[PDB]
RNA sequence: GAGU
DNA sequence: CCGCGTCAGACTCGTAGGATTATAGCATACGTG
DNA sequence: CACGTATGCTATAATGTGTGCAGTCTGACGCGG
């Protein structure tokens, strides 16, 4: 409903196709936060699974 | 089911798991086009699922049973 | 402890002795002949001049310290290009360099979008002219009034004044209240909404269905040539080379396929006609 | 895309270069003419990517036909424009520069690490003086500052063999060359010599710094920046407004300063410039960088032409305007609408009026999808144009979709969860939302222009969440106290009061009626009043031992009105409940009774029914407000003249110079207070029973049916207080000082105030109103802190298997049973039985939830006090068990595992304060305190502040021995029995002790009079003591304001305060002395120590205030998002801390699924995936 | 400026 | 202790767009159609 | 060659800043002297 760009478009198409499926991703504003922190000169990394 | 969900919650118990169970069932009806047990009486999928649970037709464990039954027969067909 | 950048710098410059003419000449003879000390002493002794001049040129260009550094750069050019043999004093010569360098710096850095010197100087004469005009016309000057004064095109004047349009901060809040600013109103116009994006999906997919209605040969020719189901918009020779030699036959099958699509549209075009908005 | 955890560590110069895809060497943004990005500039497309998708700049490569191609002509990669927000750059600084956050933001970090005072560092940085980096000659030591002239002396003398330098270079070098390992061991050696208290803290601080620095893998060099990162273009956009204007981020201006100064420095170095100029430029560089990172931190923030300080990088993370608070923990939302609300009396409880126009837009995609299934719309474009044209078939479709689809209604401020509730929408033509009356309570909604927000749950899962968890019908009871929040109000109460209330004979006294249907018939035929006393045959159902209902016919003595209401009453309930004259207070009990016996469905129907009949009869009554309704008592003027002669007496006694001004002031005030009480009594006697005007034999006395008295008596509206001002005397007003005016207002509102009375009223009125606007911030801030500290607490387990719990007594503060045992303990698990042979033979076994049944039995047996299982005493690590919590008060049964209890607790405690700060202040007017005094007391409690003059307590059991005195200051030479070594404590002279020495003293016996510090209570009398102190001391405030909150909520927060424990003595791990770790983790370690033996860890639990407890959570995202974000991030970056995202905060920030509620199932599935690899 |  | 500094200080809604200054004048030089 | 963009040089002597505002908020909690 907010940032998730891929999610919103995919969700819209799902809604038009009936299936009320959630296809969520990551809020773009979060991405931006990290970038803002790195521009600060703090290394903030995601350690993945 | 529609107005009050109390008896449906009394069947399953955990409200949150009732949500999950009815949603997984409603998703089946929505996507798979899986047949409803109770007469729709012109009602939406979610309402159907909640009625079914109230009357004690759907269950997390029962859903798991039909999943394996049918998937296993599909594997048998493959081989 | 005074940690003011400015005060510290001004104190340090103060403690270098001011030069007389004979001293400047002696030092400078050796400075041109390369005496690292000489150049340094002349520089350091004449820093105080730089600050006097940067004091004037500040105002609204830049920070005083920023002006001081650029001014120092001008002073260094002056020490390199000073002529001791000419009877003209150093301070006189240096003044020119310092003012020059400061002004040029405040003409490239003073604007977020870097304006070339040529544009800037053009624009300035339009400005000074506008001021004389307003001095006799009581009311401010129009584009065409300034243009009439210079005997020049109004478009010229207008384009210059458009460039003088100064920037707005995206973060500056609107309505006095420190709430929502420009960023808070400003959309992403490039990023279409899921409505537009989903309409294109629907479009592209309806074209697949329409392409399958046609002959296998027509559809494949169209797909490869348009670059629709293929990757690259293959030219007539590419498509022909992969199927049927006859480059000309690709044109034949292609044009044939377009016309069969028109028939589907005249029959079932009742949906297609609504794609005109 | 999906990760498990997130780490923060120091950014190395080299690491910053890794992120960068180009070095920005120019301030040029774009070209003035072709507004395209300038070479090596801040927006360089050769560096940050293409402006247009799959197009190079000069336009050589276009479309996907050229995928990853890099244009030879312009130098631009051809890819998605997306990347311009992703790709970072960098700048090579000629001179190193300090990172201001790791310099100015205290603790110093850089100063703390070198043990170098901050001033000292600064003198070095700004080139005021040199610092010795290595004086090989022991003659000159390390880190010893030399002034300019000091450097000249040793220059000739020692020289060579001492290296001392100036600026960021010096400090970086000093940092590089310090070996952390060695100096850690050296300082540990010194810690053993004579560790004084403050010395031990600072040493242990550097010890932990050095230790954490090596654990992080961070290097001290990195405190100093040589490479400076550049944020992506789209995150500091330069966009054109329509009108040919450009608008840019402030960051671009700040970066242009840095670049220009750095590049000038490179030029000055190429030219081999004199050193004073080199210095000025280095300072210049440092200034600009400091401004870039955190503007208004070091000095004057660099300002725009607007005067206003430019917004730096840190400002985007920091505070409310910051990322976290504004864009991450809370968001703008699609499928959301808003309008004015108005009443929907016709609505049933689970419904709301939803404007057609609004609903048409909110459900847009659902309508298009159904249009394609109907075959009505060929394509999406056609569907869109069909809805624009608003065709009649579209209305049928819209009607189809919205059936069974719940929508969420919200009202601001959202103080508790019931501020958002779900309803089935009922489409209405007309632009306002219609809200159901009975839930106006929870929303605090009154229709004086109020507005509400509407949200569309999209997914099958969200729709289910709305219908099951959030539906208004399902959520009746306050989660704060176990009370029904849906209760009739206003007109409804009034109407029910009207029907039930009796009058003397009236129409058809002493009739005999067959059933309540005959009654209704008679009333509406006009042969009987509603207040007619009558005999009626009612059949009342009493529910049996099992589900079967046993009915019983009885002739009762009631009014026609009561019989008719019995028709609304369900079978199951008794007739005597309605047989009384009904008011708001009786009707809440009615509803409660119905819930407990019948259940949810019946009560919901009953509530709606009551609403319909209530309003219905309210209208029929014809009840109104005329000036005659406000009755002034005849004896006003007499009472008043007497009071005036009285005041005159004290004034004359003053002029004589006998009685002081203060004595007279007090006596005048007492005279007028007493006069006021007297006039009010007169008014109420004359009004309440003014119906001295009756019948049948002869004259008789009865209750007044005056309109205002009815409103007030029913509890529908007004009260005696209000009516005092209307008909009585207004009374004494209080100044804005708080002091009371000597002259009171003798008039009332019906009488009308004169200029002076009106003026005098204003002060108090306005004081109140200002309090609403301004103090709600402080109340709400309390709400926020509570919420943040309770966040993580969830029901994790069914049964912890603990035997622990607190012994609740019935609160007989003074004498009156303030809170009966039953009400304090209902719906709690009994930890431990109590066998007292007794009357009803009650054991009541362990782990039994106290149902109303077992509670009734307690009263018959007269149970004294009871051990009840509690959140604080739970053994569950990382949450609490259902048993230790007990009933979910909002449900009326045992709490379900998964529920986010903490959040509920904080909301429940916070909300009343926040609301009462608006209630008795928009209203709070006349004086006969309030909340403005109370909440500071409450905040001082939750924050665990030690009081100004604290009581003293005995530390250890033994025998009290008094000793010596330092000129009156009491020393105490106390000597226990087994721990024979003496313990001494100095006491102030003027502080008098209540106990008298030489005594057998238990741990924590009160010596002095004064307030107890919660820490000291914890340290001496343990957890139950401090827990119960806070619960009781807090509840005193809320109790004074008539606010019901269950102890268990405050207990939740208390537990969160007691999260941490300082270890005093080494374990088998690397705990050792003075480290403070979470009690959960050290008890789990002790389970493994029990198994393995080894050295056991001796610890001691510590109490922490709410703010610090939230900042102490291992989750740094939770900490940083809460407050203090610059500091929190320096702490975590240096520690190299990783957050694995256990808490809700953390998940919400990354937009993931909450680990609680519905999300508990999925989250435990993920957790088992993590455990098996 | 609107309801707290 | 004192004193100076830093840190916090409710939720949604609204309205309206918007500001300023000024950088000489000319000669030579470098890159693209 | 031309057009747009850039660098360049000028010689009476002149050689240490300021400028425009800020309006003082508060109760709390640490940190050098
Ligand atoms: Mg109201
Ligand atoms: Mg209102
Ligand atoms: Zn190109
Ligand atoms: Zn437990």
């Amino acid at each position: 409903k907010s940032d998730d760009v891929n999610g919103r478009t995919k969700m819209y198409k799902n809604i038009v196709d009936g299936n009320h499926q959630m296809e969520p991703g990551m809020p773009e504003s979060f991405n931006v936060l990290l970038k803002e922190i790195r521009s600060l000169g703090i290394n903030i990394e995601l350690e993945d699974e | 089911a529609r107005v009050t969900v109390q008896d449906a919650v009394e069947k399953i118990g955990n409200r949150f798991d009732l949500v999950l169970v009815a949603a997984r069932r409603a998703r089946q009806m929505q996507v798979g086009g899986k047949d409803p047990l109770v007469p729709e009486e012109n009602d939406k999928t979610t309402v159907i699922a909640l009625r079914e649970i109230e009357e004690g037709l759907i269950n997390n464990q029962i859903l798991d049973v039909r999943e394996r039954q049918e998937q296993q027969e599909q594997e048998a067909a493959e081989l | 402890r005074v940690l003011d950048a400015t005060q510290l710098y001004l104190g340090e410059i103060g403690y270098s002795p001011l030069l007389t003419a004979e001293e400047e000449v002696y030092f400078a003879r050796r400075a041109l002949r390369g005496d690292v000390a000489s150049r340094r002493r002349m520089i350091e002794s004449n820093l105080r001049l730089v600050v006097k001049i940067a004091r004037r040129y500040g105002n609204r260009g830049l920070a005083l310290l920023d002006l001081i550094e650029e001014g120092n750069l001008g002073l260094i050019r002056a020490v390199e290009k000073f002529d001791p043999e000419r009877g003209f004093r150093f301070s006189t010569y240096a003044t020119w360099w310092i003012r020059q360098t400061i002004e040029r710096a405040i003409m490239n850095q003073t604007r977020t979008i870097r304006l070339p010197i040529h544009i800037v100087k053009e624009l300035n004469v339009y400005l000074r002219t506008a001021r004389e005009l307003s001095h006799k016309l009581d009311h401010e000057p129009s584009a065409e009034e300034i243009a009439e004064q210079l005997d020049k095109p109004v478009d010229d004047v207008s384009r210059m004044l458009r460039l003088n349009e100064r920037i707005t901060s995206v973060d500056t809040p609107l309505g006095g209240d420190s709430e929502k600013a420009l960023l808070d109103i400003l959309a992403d116009e490039k990023e279409n909404g899921p409505e537009d994006t989903t309409q294109d999906d629907d479009m592209k997919q309806s074209i697949v269905k329409w392409l399958f209605e046609l002959n296998a040969k027509q559809r494949e020719v169209l797909a490869r040539r348009f670059g629709l189901l293929g990757y690259e918009a293959a030219t007539l020779e590419d498509v022909g080379r992969e199927i049927g030699l006859t480059r000309e036959r690709v044109r034949q099958i292609q044009v044939e396929g377009l016309r069969r699509l028109r028939e589907i549209l005249q029959t079932q075009g009742l949906n297609i006609e609504a794609l005109f908005l | 895309e999906e990760f498990d955890a997130i780490k923060i560590a120091l950014a190395s110069p080299d690491m910053i270069r890794s992120w960068s895809f180009g070095e920005v060497k120019k301030p040029e943004t774009i070209n003035y003419r072709t507004f395209k990005p300038e070479r090596d500039g801040l927006f360089c497309a050769r560096i940050f990517g293409p402006v247009k998708d799959y197009e190079c700049l000069c336009g050589k490569y276009k479309r996907l036909k050229h995928r990853g191609v890099i244009c030879e002509k312009c130098g631009v990669e051809v890819t998605q424009t997306k990347v311009r927000r992703e790709r970072m750059g960098h700048i090579e600084l000629a001179s190193p520069t300090a990172h201001i956050w790791f310099l100015k933001s205290l603790p110093s970090r850089i100063g703390l690490l070198l043990d170098m005072p901050l001033r000292d560092i600064e003198r070095v940085l700004y080139f005021e003086s040199y610092v010795v980096i290595e004086g090989g000659m022991t003659n000159l030591e390390r880190q010893q500052i030399l002034t300019e002239e000091q450097y000249l002396d040793a220059l000739e003398e020692f020289g060579d063999e001492f290296d001392a330098k100036m600026g960021a270079e010096a400090i970086q070098a000093l940092l590089k060359s310090m070996d952390l390992e060695q100096e850690c061991e050296q300082l540990r050696e010194e810690l053993n010599e004579t560790n004084s208290e403050t010395k031990r803290k600072k040493l242990t601080k550097r010890i932990k710094l050095l230790e954490a620095f090596v654990q992080s893998g961070n290097k001290p060099e990195w405190m100093i920046l040589t490479v400076l990162p550049v944020l992506p273009p789209d995150l500091r956009p330069l966009v054109p407004l329509d009108g040919g204007r450009f608008a840019t981020s402030d960051l671009n201006d700040l970066y242009r300063r840095v670049i220009n100064r750095n590049n000038r420095l490179k030029r000055l170095l190429d030219l081999a410039a004199p050193d004073i100029i080199v210095r000025n430029e280095k300072r210049m560089l440092q200034e600009a960088v400091d401004a870039l990172l955190d503007n208004g931190r070091r000095g004057r923030a660099i300002t725009g032409s607007n005067k206003r300080p430019l917004k730096s990088l840190a400002d985007m993370i920091k505070g409310k305007q910051g990322r976290f608070r504004q864009n991450l923990l809370g968001k703008r939302v699609d499928y959301s609408g808003r309008s004015v609300i108005t009443v929907g009396p016709y609505l049933r409880l689970h419904q709301c009026g939803l404007p057609k126009k609004m609903a048409l837009e909110l459900f847009k995609p659902f309508i298009y999808g159904k249009l394609e299934l109907r075959g009505l719309a060929t394509t999406i474009k056609a569907a869109k144009k069909m809805v624009e044209r608003e065709e009649a078939v579209v209305w049928d479709i819209l009607d189809e979709v919205i059936r069974e689809h719940p929508v969420l209604l919200n009202r601001a401020p959202t103080l508790h969860r019931l501020g958002i509730q779900a309803f089935e929408p009922v489409l209405i033509e007309g632009k306002a939302i219609q809200l159901h009356p009975l839930v106006c309570a929870a929303y605090n909604a009154d229709f004086d222009g109020d507005q509400m927000a509407v949200h569309v749950p999209l997914t099958l899962e969200a729709q289910l969440e709305a219908r099951a968890l959030m539906m208004s019908t399902n959520n009746i009871l306050s989660p704060a106290n176990g009370e029904p929040i849906i209760v009739p109000s206003q007109d409804v109460v009034l109407g029910l009061y009207y029907m039930t209330r009796d009058c003397v004979n009236a129409k058809g006294e002493g009739m005999v009626l067959t059933g309540p249907k005959e009654a209704e018939r008679l009333y509406r035929s006009g042969l009987a009043s509603l207040h007619a006393r009558v005999k009626v045959r009612i059949t009342e159902y009493e529910k049996d031992a099992n589900g079967e209902l046993v009915a019983k016919t009885s002739l009762k003595d009631t009014t026609v009105g009561r019989a008719i209401l019995w028709m609304i009453v369900p079978k199951g309930l008794p007739y005597s409940i309605v047989n009384q004259a009904l008011g708001k207070k009786a009707i809440s009990k009615m509803l409660n009774t119905c819930y407990r016996i019948l259940g949810l469905k019946p009560t919901v129907i009953f509530a709606d029914q009551i609403m319909y009949t209530g309003f219905a009869y309210a209208a029929r009554s014809g009840a109104s407000v005329g000036i005659d309704d406000m009755v002034i008592p005849e004896k006003k003027h007499e009472i008043i003249s007497e009071a005036e002669a009285e005041v005159a007496e004290i004034q004359e006694q003053f002029q004589s110079g006998l009685v002081t001004a203060g004595e007279r002031y007090n006596k005048v005030i007492d005279i007028w207070a007493a006069a006021n009480d007297r006039v009010s009594k007169a008014m109420m006697d004359n009004l309440q029973t003014e119906t001295v005007i009756n019948r049948d034999g002869q004259e008789e006395k009865q209750v007044s049916f005056n309109s205002i008295y009815m409103m007030a008596d029913s509890g529908a509206r007004g009260s005696a207080a209000q009516i005092r001002q209307l008909a009585g005397m207004r009374g004494l007003m209080a100044k804005p000082d708080g002091s009371i005016i000597e002259t009171p207002i003798t008039a009332n509102f019906r009488e009308g105030l004169n200029v002076l009375q009106y003026f005098i009223s204003t002060h108090g009125a306005r004081k109140g109103l200002a309090d609403t606007a301004l103090k709600t911030a402080n109340s709400g801030y309390l709400t926020r802190r509570l919420v943040d500290v309770a966040q993580d607490l969830v029901v994790t387990e069914d049964d912890c298997g603990t035997h622990e719990g607190i012994m609740m007594t019935p609160v007989i503060e003074g004498g009156d049973v303030k809170e009966p045992l039953r009400d304090r303990v209902l719906g709690r698990v009994t930890a431990e039985d109590v066998l007292k042979p007794g009357t009803a033979d009650i054991l009541v076994p362990r782990n039994t939830l106290l149902h109303e049944q077992w509670c009734d039995l307690l009263e018959e047996n007269s149970v004294d006090a009871v051990k009840v299982r509690s959140v604080v005493s739970c053994d569950t690590d990382f949450g609490v068990c259902a048993h230790c919590y007990g009933r979910d008060l909002a449900r009326g049964h045992i709490i379900n595992k998964g529920e986010a209890i903490g959040v509920i607790a904080a909301q429940s405690i916070g909300e009343p304060g926040t609301q009462l700060t608006m209630r008795t202040f928009h209203i709070g007017g006349a004086a006969s305190k309030d909340i403005t005094g109370g909440l500071p007391r409450v905040a001082d409690l939750f924050e665990a502040r030690r009081p100004k003059e604290p009581a003293i307590l005995a530390e250890i059991s033994g025998i009290v021995s008094f000793g010596k005195e330092t000129k009156g200051k009491r020393r105490l030479v106390i000597t226990p029995v087994d721990g024979s070594d003496p313990y001494e404590e100095m006491i102030p002279k003027w502080r008098q002790l209540n106990v008298f020495e030489g005594e057998r003293v238990e741990r924590g016996d009160v010596i002095s009079d004064g307030p107890e510090a919660p820490h000291d209570i914890l340290r001496l009398r343990g957890v139950h003591a401090v827990t119960r102190y806070i619960v009781n001391e807090v509840q005193d405030v809320y109790r004074l304001q008539g606010v019901k909150i269950n102890d268990k909520h405050i207990e939740v927060i208390v537990r969160q305060m007691l999260r941490k424990a300082t270890i005093v003595n080494a374990g088998s791990s690397d705990f050792l002395e003075g480290e403070q770790v979470e009690y959960s983790r050290v008890k789990i370690a002790n389970r493994e120590l029990e198994a393995n033996g080894k050295v056991g860890a001796t610890y001691s639990r510590d109490l922490l205030g709410i703010t610090k407890a939230s900042l102490a959570t291992e989750s740094f995202i939770s900490a940083a998002s809460f407050q203090e974000t610059t500091r929190v991030l320096t702490e975590a970056a240096v520690a190299g801390k990783r957050d694995e995202l256990r808490g809700l905060k953390e998940n919400v920030i990354v937009g993931r699924l909450i680990p609680a509620g519905t999300g508990y199932a999925y989250h435990q599935d993920r957790m088992r995936r993590r455990a098996a690899g």
